[PDB]
């Protein structure tokens, strides 16, 4: 969470969220009159895993997303409505993309599953979609895993399966594998 | 009490009798002065009888509202739905011109406690809280001693005063805030949160302290009610005019020969009050620039209006002001009205809780504009802008502190625009 409290109109959406929904009860209106200010009176870091939702709840950009800081403007992004595989809730999300890059992930309204809230992991895991990515087929050799074409990898898999028979073939599915 | 002329209240007609502390303010003196006389009977007569007697007396509410006390008390629920009822006495007396409540708390503690008993029985409140200003440590000590004495003699508690009624009284104190005098903000403060007013569409009679039906009344109304039931509603009604019946405590302050707190019947002429009790204006009646009649919240009145103005609720409403509290402030020709009104604007900027947008922002805006006008930095159109901003604040806030911030500035614009224009032009000229 990035803070520009100078831009803060004193609604209480962040405080009400932190109390009723998040339940960490960290934010409050400290002060009286015009110099009243919003935030933890002590130096504290927001501990809830629903912390990202205050950014969306903030109408006037006083609370903003630090990972998504100064990177793009709203009009530049194409939004596609998809679901979050971070956990089995299947939170409905809108992925905003510029070109070939995912820029930010925000929730969608679905009273059935996620009212309008998104967990921090789902919200901020798009960063790991740009790192340690697999782009090409790799076949192992004496020099290690090396670049190979699709045909060569399939040939190696065929030569391997030829040896195995019956229950010697084993499949392990992952957390993010899809039904198809 | 004569319909033609009002004034010159006699000692026999004064409710608050040791207001000046010439006698023992504690229980021995209170009993010798007529306190706790026959409270058993008055309480035993039933809540309905008390409500009708208060309604017939015509007692309107001291503290600024002016709302009829009997009707407000009758809004309380008759039968419990599982929620107890509470009485909270607003002894928070924060108001820039008002000092009257402090004398009652320090010199007539037992009248207030007995009144709390009477009003709690009239409204069916099991428990009562006396909110006191945090600055009033000694006054709080006096009130607490009165409460302890009343508990000791059985005047309070179960079977209070010998009647089959149960009432417990507590003394609670704030930490200093003008906003905590408002009914809902006081309840929030006593609950334990910030003293920020609650939106009124839920009303305190419906839902109040701890979610239970409550009524907030001033110390003066609570203190005058028992003697109203003793002396008689007709006696209370005789003094004032129609719809404005009782006597009220007038605190004269400012540029007067003798600043005094005094009790007088309402509908006395302001000139008569100032000349008789205050000793006259410093330098004579000729030496008047303006007079703030009802504390700082209400608009000020110029000398010309102060000539024929009568000290009443409805009449001051007709004179584009109000008798919020009988806190009359007198200014000489020497006084700079601009600086005093700027100080009031600073007061309201300091006392805003900051909850709603119009008060939180416009009160600071008003203070800034008044500060520039105090030096002549502003233009001539700035006065019209100031009027427009005051209109913007009024009516669009959660509580009446926005209105109380707007009103003094509006009064200054309305009655002393000439002096502001003079100051603005001369600074440009010189
Ligand atoms: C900003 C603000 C401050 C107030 N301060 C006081 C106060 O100090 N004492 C008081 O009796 N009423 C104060 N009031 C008026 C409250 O509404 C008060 O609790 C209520 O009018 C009492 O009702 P009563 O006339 O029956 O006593 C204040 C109102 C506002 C808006
Ligand atoms: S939600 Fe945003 S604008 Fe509202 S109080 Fe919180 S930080 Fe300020
Ligand atoms: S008007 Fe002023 S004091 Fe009253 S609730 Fe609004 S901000 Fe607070």
């Amino acid at each position: 969470i990035k803070t520009s409290m100078n831009r803060c109109i004193h609604c209480t959406r962040c405080v009400r969220f932190t109390h009723e929904v998040a339940g960490t009860s960290e934010l409050g209106i400290t002060g009286r009159g015009r110099d009243s200010e919003v935030g933890t009176y002590i130096e504290k870091l927001h501990s809830s895993e629903l912390s990202g939702n205050v950014i969306d709840l903030c109408p006037v950009g006083a609370l903003l997303s630090k990972p998504y800081a100064f990177t793009a403007r709203s009009w530049e992004l194409k939004g596609t409505e998809t679901i979050d595989v971070s956990d089995a809730l299947g939170s409905n999300i809108k992925v905003d993309c510029r070109g070939t890059e995912v820029m930010r992930i925000t929730p969608r309204l679905n009273d059935a599953i996620n009212e309008e809230w998104l967990s921090d992991k789902g919200r901020f895991q798009y960063d790991g979609l740009k790192r340690q990515r697999l782009n090409t087929p790799l076949v192992k050799g004496a020099k290690g895993l090396e670049n190979a074409t699709w045909s060569a990898a399939f040939d190696a898999i065929r030569t391997a399966i030829a040896g195995a028979k019956g229950n010697e073939l084993k499949a392990i599915a992952g957390k993010l594998a899809d039904a198809e | 009490p004569e319909k033609t002329t009002f004034g010159g209240l006699r000692d026999q007609d004064r409710i608050f009798t040791n207001i000046y502390g010439r006698h023992d303010p504690y229980i021995k003196g209170a009993e010798a002065r007529g306190d706790w006389y026959m409270t058993k009977d008055l309480v035993g007569k039933g809540r309905d009888w008390i409500i009708d007697q208060i309604k017939k007396s015509g007692l309107r509410g001291r503290g600024g509202a002016g709302f009829a006390s009997g009707l407000k008390w009758s809004f309380m629920p008759k039968v419990s739905d599982g929620r107890p009822s509470y009485l909270v006495v607003n002894g928070d007396e924060s108001e820039p011109g008002t000092c009257k409540d402090r004398e009652i708390m320090r010199h007539e503690p037992h009248k207030l406690v007995e009144g709390c008993l009477v009003a709690g029985t009239a409204m069916g409140a099991r428990a009562g809280y006396i909110y006191i200003r945090g600055e009033f440590v000694n006054e709080r000590k006096a009130v607490e001693r009165a409460v302890a004495e009343a508990y000791a003699k059985g005047y309070l508690g179960k079977n209070a005063c010998g009647s089959g009624v149960d009432f417990d009284l507590f003394v609670h104190y704030g930490a200093g805030a003008y906003i905590c005098g408002e009914e809902t903000a006081l309840i929030e403060s006593l609950e334990g949160k910030q003293g920020k007013p609650r939106l009124k569409p839920p009303f305190p009679a419906g839902m109040g302290l701890y979610g239970c039906p409550t009524t907030v009344t001033n110390v003066e109304t609570v203190a005058v009610s028992p003697t109203i039931l003793r002396r008689g509603p007709e006696w209370f009604s005789s003094f004032g005019r129609k719809n404005n019946a009782g006597t009220k405590l007038f605190a004269i302050s400012g540029h007067v020969n003798r600043p005094v707190t005094v009790e007088e019947e309402m509908s006395i002429p302001l000139r008569e009050l100032i000349e008789r009790h205050a000793g006259g204006v410093r330098g004579g009646w000729d030496n008047l620039l303006a007079i703030i009649p009802g504390g700082s919240s209400v608009p000020l009145l110029p000398k010309k209006m102060c000539d024929d103005v009568i000290m009443d609720f409805d009449a001051l409403r007709t004179a584009q002001s109000g008798l919020g509290t009988a806190a009359v402030i007198v200014m000489n020709k020497d006084t700079d009205v601009i600086d005093a009104i700027a100080r009031l604007s600073y007061f309201y900027k300091h006392e805003s809780c900051g909850q709603c947008t119009p008060c939180r922002e416009g009160t600071g805006w008003l203070y800034d504009i008044m500060s520039r006008m105090r030096k002549g930095d502003a233009r001539l159109e700035e006065i019209d802008m100031l009027w427009e901003i005051t209109k913007q604040i009024e009516g669009h806030t959660i509580c009446a502190l926005g209105d109380a911030a707007a009103w003094p500035v509006q009064g200054l614009i309305r009655h002393f625009r000439s002096e502001m224009e003079d100051r603005i032009k001369n600074a440009d000229q010189q």
